[PDB]
């Protein structure tokens, strides 16, 4: 734990962009999360929403 | 049947043609839910009950 300054500093670069990437997996209240799936699913009326 | 015990078909191992359904005037109702009915033929389907 002598290093523990600049592991902690990539540690959280490391963590914040996990986050990032972890955030696309949600729907955020749509119907998926998957923007291929909306497209090929829904009318562009109610895919735009 | 009547609607009290209403029938229940397995539908599968099959191809699907919606395109001659869709555009039938034979239907006055027609109400899709969760897909659009022109975007009916571009998908493929698991569990398919009638």
């Amino acid at each position: 734990s002598a290093l523990g300054k600049l592991q902690d500093v990539v540690n959280q670069n490391a963590q914040a962009l996990n986050t990032l990437v972890k955030q696309l997996s949600s729907n955020f209240g749509a119907i998926s999360s998957v923007l291929n799936d909306i497209l090929s699913r829904l009318d562009p009326p109610e895919a735009e929403v | 049947a009547s609607v009290y015990a209403w029938n229940r078909k397995r539908i599968s191992n099959c191809v699907a043609d919606y395109s001659v359904l869709y555009n039938s005037a034979s239907f006055s109702t027609f109400k899709c839910y969760g897909v659009s009915p022109t975007k009916l033929n571009d998908l493929c389907f698991t569990n398919v009950y009638a």
